[PDB]
């Protein structure tokens, strides 16, 4: 609407919106993808245990 | 190194008497490993040589 004043008639099936419209939305994300477990690094290091 | 459950002295007349008799921590490991080396078995480095501190 550019606001325009009609002649002789009146625009009345034009209106400003004051709030929002709160509406139910469908689903979304499931979960996670695959995350890494252990170091690998670590694995096959040699570990000193010997006792005195 | 000798083990023995009596807490007498080596040179005591009750013990065998002769030598010096030293108190002794820990049990006597063969010269060859030293124990812990790799959790599948690849060996660490052990130590060796006698009186040594490592």
């Amino acid at each position: 609407w550019y606001s325009p004043g009609g002649g002789y008639s009146q625009r009345t099936d034009n209106d400003t919106h004051t709030h929002t419209i709160s509406g139910s939305v469908s689903l979304g994300r499931d979960d996670i993808s695959r995350q890494p477990i252990n170091t690998l690094p670590p694995f096959r290091a040699a570990h000193i245990w010997r006792r005195i | 190194y000798r083990i023995g459950s009596y807490y007498i002295t080596e040179e005591d007349i009750n013990p065998g008497d002769s030598i010096s008799l030293g108190f002794g921590s820990w049990a006597k490991v063969t010269g060859v490993i030293m124990g812990t080396g790799v959790v599948n078995p690849d060996g660490s480095v052990p130590n060796a040589q006698r009186v040594e501190f490592q």
